[PDB]
């Protein structure tokens, strides 16, 4: 819900999410919905965005309607910020536990240290039940299973209310006597030296001594109870394991790419050269959270959002199977309503009219190769 | 008479209107209020922005113009009882202004803090930005300027001279409204993260300091009370 | 003037109540906006309340208004609760917002988004002010008290949240688990300026050294803001602004 | 000149220096970009230059060689991940108007000192 | 590198995406001069009114 | 008599000399003036630096010494007509000083801006640095100090007391000359790029502010005019 | 490996070995982009003749 506002070229070339799969679409309270997939950190990272040297894998939901139970990059839990390498491909697995009923647009966002949020595709996930049914039990190392929803709430309320009561008593002690104009006039007309006198100073000593003793005694009690405490855990996790993808056997060179203004279509020309020994067919073009699919080549079975999917939005001029070793030039047109719904057409307003995306070439046997494309995006007005 | 039940209305109008605004933003914060480009968001919140701006400009003009047209020219001929009644009415104006300061600079300000701290910013006119920057800020600006005009045109103490501390109290919190530009120039530019202690926010901090001028304001109002309604009784 | 002395007293009481309202709520607005735009992030969440940055920064930026308000109130009325009224105003605003916006509008748990406790510092500042009315002595000793009693003052509240837990293979405190679970869409982990450990951190001294640095900077900020408040107390009349 | 004229007219009308610093400074900050828009508008026409989109001003800067001024020194709008909608120019204009208010307030008093007629007998 | 000829012979034609071949050497120069001179004239009139 | 044709000469000497200097730098900016280590550059521009420095020091000494030796000791015995004539001569001195300020701080300063913005800096004594820092800056420094000495030694108003604003006007633009060290310490050190808005240049900016003291200077000169040459006619 | 354990004045003691810079470098510590190989002794009780 955070997207459609960011720069179009920036959404096009920061991070490419693909192979996204949501475990559930209609979850109940306490039931677990898991988001998996792979995200590829783009090589041509925008310079205005700091490199993902300190990046935290987040999830974009309105408030904590889902608690993030687990989140992995590679194969290891990453509860803190991590370092990502530009050009590498990582796979993630975010485990979410439902907490609040309703229709929630759960996005998979990524936060970079000095570059802001990179919201990925989001899927409407419905939750049924009641919030009061939510249970979040966690077992500490000292041997106490505590529910995070209400743990320490009573102690917090008691201490805050006690200190507020002490402050209110301290204020009211002077509020009993007349406050502003009489005291102002006593101070103005000569020495006052009667507005503060015994036993007011004795009450002041009482308040100060009571405050010091109360703080010290409470600290000592909070050291006897809870005798084992550790500092807040922090620190970027370096050395994320990136996916060891095979080198693609298809090389795509983009010879100019245009989009009509105003319009919903993207025109782009490629010179596909297929290596190896299989006939490839261009089947999908993922540019920025939007998948333009070729119905004749690939059909989506992963439950991608309808507003982010172009089932037949990708039209290739010459989509016959491409024999190995052969190179050919085709006119690829990705036209869909999402191109203007998600304001992909406002790249004209951006200070860098350059695009990036993923092309998915599929073979007859069904296996695919993911190839990258990036080229300047020249608007067309005539 | 003296202090009438205008104080109850002054507090109650703010309380009722701001509770209704809180209900409105709690109903339309999500689901027509999450996405800034949906057709329903323009009908539920862009309309909020336009109606509230038009109404606030009209109300500011009408209130200031009325309070300046009905100004008391013959301030010398002022009985001490009427002067004390006007002092109490000015103190009611200050109470209303303080209530507006609270509602604008604490409640809706930290509501915007929660809003943009738990979602991703989508525009310059998010629901909570509309509620805080363009509703509550102009409301207390209007009330502060109205209290200024009332004090200057009715109170013999505050007339014959523009009060420096009370001018600061009326203007500093006003400068927070043009400081909204730095807020947006900050998040879009220098602070590309939802950090809420970063220097882009020091603009409100500097003019949050200028609201400390209520100290001089209230000692000046006490001095104004201590001319005719001096008593006596105090100091004897 | 007034009819009788009794009516004068009643009028003075009414004025005192209304002006107390004005002071309280103008401070509630201005002090709260100042704090939240200078220390809000460490105050919003429980996994931000570390031992270096939180206790370093909070007293420094929170002695600002109490110093000025004390400078005005003590000097003009011999009323030693300027710091206390500022602190309770900030706490009231923060708690109202936590309950009705953090937990009401959104649904962040209170044990996760609770504010910091400041009344011990306020009480020390006010008592060390009225006792030994010397403003310099206040800035020297009460500011040490304000800086030093912040972390022990909040220790009873955040102590249960620092209990070690092993969370799917990683050690985490309760506050870390709350911050990890409850999703803050706009606040990732890396924005957290917390104690991340240093190669110069000798022994167990992160909290006390930070507390003493905060006390010293509180001395300096109190000295500056006493005079800043001395100007705001002015009763001048520019004839031609 | 538009900013100067706004500043001077809002000064003489309502001789209040505070009102000038509050309103004329907004005018000065806000009318800068619309004031220069007629001149730089023709220079922002899109052009495709050997495969890359460029405005006329970009082509001039690329062609006319500035030996001492490379492209990277250019602090210009490079786009952000926090730039929402079409608001770069208006938000910058309002920030400039606000900071113009502050700088006007500071420099009014700085000029008040430079207007002094003091005579130090022993500098 | 030696260059022979005259500077006035230099031609820098560029074709925009809107369909206008403009010479960068003189493009927008007239509009720039006119607007700057108009604003300067307004300022000079404003000063001379009090002069 | 009163204001004589000394004003025409005062403007014309600066105009002619500075047009000749501009022609000189436009002829020898390139081609003996591009490379700082060529044998011809030392003969065309290192000689410029030495001759101009020697001549400027000699001229400053001679002018200040003459204006201080010929000072009027009997200032009490001064007819109002002669006092007004001296006031006009001082105003001619100020006009010459202002012309020198313009030529030094705008024309040659932005000429150096163009120079180092369109070439690579080769030394501390480039052609435009020689023209601006070591010629125009000392020229207006000399003229400002000469005008100071003339006003103090002739004008009864400016005598018996060193004028603070006029001292600031004479000294601040003078401090720009020693600030040239920060300019070079900036480009060689902290600013390794031809950025012309970077803080290494704020040294001239701070003392460019000190030239605002002409405001107090001119109100003081008006007061000096309004003693003997008061009229009257004005204020009646 | 330390060449000597009981050295005399002017006699040379040499420290050799291998150091491996850890992959998971802590983020709070700046990367060893500018690192100087030193020796930790109380004052200059040994002069560092050579270091490779
Ligand atoms: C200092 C001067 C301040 C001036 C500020 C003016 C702000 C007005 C509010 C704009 C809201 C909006 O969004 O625009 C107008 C909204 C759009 O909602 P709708 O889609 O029509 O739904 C139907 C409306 N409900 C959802 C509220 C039921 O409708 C309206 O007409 C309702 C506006 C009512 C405002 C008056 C009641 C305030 C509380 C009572 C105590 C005073
Ligand atoms: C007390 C202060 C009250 C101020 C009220 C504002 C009056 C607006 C007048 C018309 C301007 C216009 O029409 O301009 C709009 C343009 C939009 O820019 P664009 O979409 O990029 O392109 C141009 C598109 N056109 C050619 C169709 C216009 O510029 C702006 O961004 C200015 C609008 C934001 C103003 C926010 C003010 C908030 C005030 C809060 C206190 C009540
Ligand atoms: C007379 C005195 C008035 C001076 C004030 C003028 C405004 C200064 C504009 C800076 C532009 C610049 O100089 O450069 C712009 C630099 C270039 O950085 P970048 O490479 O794009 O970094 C990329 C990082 N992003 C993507 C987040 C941008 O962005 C900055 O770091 C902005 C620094 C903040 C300066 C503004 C502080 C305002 C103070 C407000 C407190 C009340
Ligand atoms: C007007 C001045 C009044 C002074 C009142 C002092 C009350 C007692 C404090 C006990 C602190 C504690 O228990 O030890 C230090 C701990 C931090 O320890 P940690 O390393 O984080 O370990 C955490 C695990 N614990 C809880 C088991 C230790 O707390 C603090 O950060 C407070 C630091 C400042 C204390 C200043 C005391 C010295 C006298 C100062 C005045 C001259
Ligand atoms: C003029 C100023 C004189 C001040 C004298 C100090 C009195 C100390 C009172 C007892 C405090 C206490 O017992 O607290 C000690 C804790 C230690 O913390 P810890 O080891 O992390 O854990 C807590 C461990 N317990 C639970 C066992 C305590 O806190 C501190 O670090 C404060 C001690 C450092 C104070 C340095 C003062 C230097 C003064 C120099 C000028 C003479
Ligand atoms: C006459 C009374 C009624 C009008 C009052 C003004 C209301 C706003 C009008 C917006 C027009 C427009 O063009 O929108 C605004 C355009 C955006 O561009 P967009 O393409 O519209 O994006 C669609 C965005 N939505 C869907 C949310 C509308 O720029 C801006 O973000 C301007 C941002 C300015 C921020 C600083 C303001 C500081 C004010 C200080 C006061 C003292
Ligand atoms: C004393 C105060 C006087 C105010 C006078 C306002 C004149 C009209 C401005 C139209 C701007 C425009 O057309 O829209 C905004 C554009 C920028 O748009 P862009 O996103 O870069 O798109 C570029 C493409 N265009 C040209 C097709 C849009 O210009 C600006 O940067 C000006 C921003 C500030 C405008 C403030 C208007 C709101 C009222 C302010 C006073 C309360
Ligand atoms: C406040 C006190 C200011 C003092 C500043 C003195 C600077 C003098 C200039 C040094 C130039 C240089 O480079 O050095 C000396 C140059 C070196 O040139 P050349 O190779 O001999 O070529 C032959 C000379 N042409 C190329 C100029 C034809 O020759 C000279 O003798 C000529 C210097 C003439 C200066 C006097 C005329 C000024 C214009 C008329 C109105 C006053
Ligand atoms: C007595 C009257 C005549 C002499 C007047 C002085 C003219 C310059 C003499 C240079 C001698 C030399 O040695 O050159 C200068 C040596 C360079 O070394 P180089 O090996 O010579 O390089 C050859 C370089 N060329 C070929 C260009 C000559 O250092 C420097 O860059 C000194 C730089 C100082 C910069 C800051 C000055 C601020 C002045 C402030 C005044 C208030
Ligand atoms: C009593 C108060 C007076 C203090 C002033 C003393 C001068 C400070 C000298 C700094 C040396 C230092 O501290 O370090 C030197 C650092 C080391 O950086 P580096 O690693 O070499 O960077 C390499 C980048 N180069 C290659 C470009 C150098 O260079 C600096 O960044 C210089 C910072 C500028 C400081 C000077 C500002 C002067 C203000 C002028 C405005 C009127
Ligand atoms: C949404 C817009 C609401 C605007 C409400 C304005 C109410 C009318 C203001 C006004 O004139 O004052 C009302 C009262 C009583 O003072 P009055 O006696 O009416 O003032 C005139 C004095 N005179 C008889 C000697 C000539 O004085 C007060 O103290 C009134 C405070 C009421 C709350 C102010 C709310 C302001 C919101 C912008
Ligand atoms: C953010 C910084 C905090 C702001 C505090 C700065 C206040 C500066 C004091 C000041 O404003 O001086 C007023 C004079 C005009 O004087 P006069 O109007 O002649 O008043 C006569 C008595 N007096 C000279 C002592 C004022 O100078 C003037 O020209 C009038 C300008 C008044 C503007 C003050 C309002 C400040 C609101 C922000
Ligand atoms: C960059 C900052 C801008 C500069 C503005 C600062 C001006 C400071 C005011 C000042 O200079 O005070 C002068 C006194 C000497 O006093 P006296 O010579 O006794 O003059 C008697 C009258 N007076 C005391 C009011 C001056 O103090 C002295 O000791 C004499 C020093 C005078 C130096 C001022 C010249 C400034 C030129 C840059
Ligand atoms: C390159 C060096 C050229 C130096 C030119 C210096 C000219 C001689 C200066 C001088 O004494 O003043 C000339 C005129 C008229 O004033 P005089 O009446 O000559 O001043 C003496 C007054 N007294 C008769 C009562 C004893 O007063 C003026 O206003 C003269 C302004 C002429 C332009 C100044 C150029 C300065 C360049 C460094
Ligand atoms: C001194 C400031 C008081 C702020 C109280 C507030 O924000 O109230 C809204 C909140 C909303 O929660 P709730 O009461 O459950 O009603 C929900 C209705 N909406 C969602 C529209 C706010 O609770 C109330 O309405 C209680 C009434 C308090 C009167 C001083
Ligand atoms: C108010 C400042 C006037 C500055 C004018 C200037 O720099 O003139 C040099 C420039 C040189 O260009 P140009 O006239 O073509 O003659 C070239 C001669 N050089 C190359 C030596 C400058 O044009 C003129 O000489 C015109 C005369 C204006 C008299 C106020
Ligand atoms: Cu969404
Ligand atoms: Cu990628
Ligand atoms: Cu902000
Ligand atoms: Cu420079
Ligand atoms: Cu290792």
């Amino acid at each position: 819900h955070g997207e459609k506002s960011q720069a179009a070229f920036m959404r096009m070339r920061t991070i490419h999410w693909y192979d996204l799969s949501w475990s559930k679409e209609k979850v109940k309270i306490n039931e677990t919905v898991e988001i998996k997939g792979k995200f590829h950190v783009f090589e041509g990272w925008p310079e205005t965005v700091d490199e993902p040297d300190v990046a935290f894998l987040n999830v974009g939901m309105p408030g904590p309607v889902f608690i993030r139970k687990e989140s992995y990059i590679g194969g290891q839990l990453v509860p803190r910020s991590v370092r990502l390498e530009i050009g590498k491909t990582y796979d993630f697995r975010v485990v979410l536990k439902a907490r609040r009923p309703g229709d929630w647009h759960v996005h998979t966002m990524m936060n970079v240290q000095g570059g802001g949020p990179i919201i990925g595709p989001g899927k409407w996930i419905t939750v049924e039940g009641s919030m009061s049914e939510f249970r979040n039990p966690v077992t500490t190392l000292t041997g106490q299973t505590v529910d995070l929803e209400n743990y320490n709430e009573g102690n917090t309320y008691f201490w805050h209310a006690f200190w507020f009561a002490i402050g209110v008593a301290w204020i009211g002690y002077w509020s009993r006597r007349p406050i502003f104009i009489p005291r102002l006039l006593m101070v103005d007309a000569g020495r006052a030296d009667e507005l503060v006198s015994a036993t007011d100073r004795k009450v002041a000593m009482g308040f100060l001594a009571a405050t010091i003793l109360i703080v010290v005694m409470a600290m000592s009690s909070a050291n006897s109870k809870y005798p084992i405490t550790i500092p807040l855990q922090a620190g970027t996790m370096r050395g994320m394991k990136p996916l060891e993808l095979p080198a693609p056997t298809v090389s795509v060179k983009v010879e100019d790419a245009t989009y009509r203004v105003p319009g919903r279509a993207m025109r782009m020309k490629l010179t596909i050269t297929n290596h190896g020994n299989s006939p490839i067919r261009l089947g999908e073009f993922y540019t920025a959270s939007v998948r333009f699919l070729d119905s004749d080549v690939y059909k989506d079975t992963t439950g991608y959002p309808e507003d982010l999917l172009a089932e037949d939005g990708l039209s290739v001029s010459d989509n016959s199977p491409l024999a190995p070793g052969e190179t050919r030039t085709v006119d690829v047109t990705a036209s869909d309503a999402a191109w203007e719904v998600y304001r992909l057409s406002d790249i004209i307003y951006d200070p860098d009219s350059r695009f990036a995306g993923l092309l998915f070439f599929f073979d007859a046997t069904g296996n695919r190769q993911v190839v990258q494309i990036d080229a300047p995006l020249i608007p067309s007005f005539m | 008479l003296l202090d009438k039940k205008w104080l109850t209305f002054a507090l109650a109008i703010y309380t009722v209107f701001y509770l209704w605004v809180r209900w409105y933003e709690g109903v339309y914060g999500w689901s027509a209020g999450l996405d800034s480009f949906a057709p329903e968001f323009e009908t539920y919140w862009m309309n909020f922005l336009y109606t509230e701006i038009v109404l606030e400009i009209v109300t500011a003009s009408i209130l200031w113009g009325y309070l300046w047209k009905t100004r008391d020219r013959n301030l010398a001929a002022l009985t001490p009882r009427e002067e004390l009644r006007r002092n109490f009415t000015h103190l009611v104006w200050l109470v209303a202004y303080a209530w507006a300061i609270y509602w604008g600079a604490s409640y809706f300000t930290e509501q915007d803090g929660t809003w943009h701290q738990t979602i991703v910013r989508d525009t310059d006119f998010t629901p909570s930005h509309i509620i805080e920057f363009y509703l509550s800020y102009p409301i207390y600006i209007i009330t502060g300027f109205a209290a200024f005009i009332y004090a200057k045109t009715r109170l013999p103490f505050f007339a014959k001279g523009i009060s420096l501390p009370y001018l600061v109290l009326v203007v500093g919190p006003f400068m927070i409204l043009p400081n909204v530009g730095l807020n947006e120039w900050g998040h879009t530019f220098w602070f590309m993260e939802e950090l809420f202690v970063a220097p882009l926010h020091y603009g409100f901090v500097i003019f949050g300091w200028l609201a400390l001028a209520v100290m001089g304001t209230l000692t000046q109002t006490f001095y104004s009370f201590a001319q005719g309604g001096l008593g006596q009784s105090l100091c004897e | 003037a007034v009819r009788s002395h009794a009516e004068a007293v009643q009028v003075s009481r009414t004025i005192d109540w209304m002006a107390l309202f004005v002071v309280f709520f103008v401070i509630v607005g201005s002090y709260h906006i100042h704090a939240m735009l200078t220390m809000g992030d460490w105050d919003f969440w429980s996994d931000w309340k570390d031992r270096r940055l939180w206790v370093t920064v909070t007293p420094i930026v929170l002695v600002t208004f109490p110093a000025a308000v004390q400078s005005y109130l003590w000097e003009r009325y011999r009323l030693p609760w300027g710091a206390t009224v500022c602190v309770l105003g900030l706490l009231l605003g923060e708690w109202i917002n936590r309950y009705f916006n953090f937990w009401g509008w959104t649904y962040f748990p209170i044990n996760f988004v609770f504010p910091a406790s400041l009344v011990p510092g306020a009480i020390i500042l006010d008592t060390v002010l009225m006792l030994s009315g010397s403003y310099l002595f206040t800035a020297i000793v009460g500011a040490m008290g304000w800086g030093l009693i912040f972390y022990p003052g909040n220790w009873p509240i955040i102590a249960p949240l620092h209990v070690p837990v092993e969370y799917n293979g990683m050690l985490m405190s309760i506050a870390d688990i709350q911050g990890y679970n409850y999703v803050r869409t706009g606040t990732p982990e890396y924005i957290r300026m917390v104690e991340k450990g240093t190669l110069r951190t000798f022994g167990k001294d992160v909290a006390p050294v930070s507390a003493f640095f905060s006390a010293f900077m509180s001395i300096l900020i109190y000295f500056m803001w006493h005079f800043i408040g001395r100007w705001f107390s002015n009763e001048r009349f520019l004839q031609s602004t």
